[PDB]
């Protein structure tokens, strides 16, 4: 067949993009990674939080994070790091980020670009 | 009218 491991890296994409994406996918803590654009040693968590925008029938929510880049590593507006989008991603799958607002993000399940059925 | 970009919802950690 063909041997390739494909994770929840997509790359070269916009911000209202992910969003369309995501919200499209109708999956609540839905994450994905994606590269910033034209953006210097950065990256970006988008997650479809599971809160509507108005109630039964709107496109999810989208929660879009910077994740900064200290030498290789990765953080969140913390001072804690991680040794790259897998070990952050990962250790936040468990827990979650958290809002200033209020709010905790969820990470279930990744974003995988590739249907089965037409 | 273009989507000049979007908001990043803040965190917790940094101020």
């Amino acid at each position: 067949g063909s041997s390739g491991s494909s994770g929840w890296y997509h790359g070269h994409m916009s911000g209202g993009q992910a969003e369309t994406l995501l919200q499209a996918k109708g999956e609540p803590w839905t994450f994905l990674v994606r590269e910033s654009l034209s953006q210097p040693g950065d990256f970006v968590l988008s997650v479809l939080s599971d809160q509507p925008k108005a109630g039964p029938g709107s496109p999810l929510r989208v929660t879009h994070i910077k994740v900064m880049c200290e030498g290789g590593r990765y953080t969140v507006g913390g001072l804690e790091t991680f040794d790259s989008l897998t070990d952050l991603v990962e250790h936040f799958k468990k827990t979650g980020i958290e809002e200033a607002s209020g709010a905790f993000v969820y990470l279930r399940q990744p974003y995988y670009s590739g249907p089965s059925s037409g | 009218m273009d989507n000049q970009g979007v908001i990043y919802s803040d965190l917790n950690l940094p101020p």
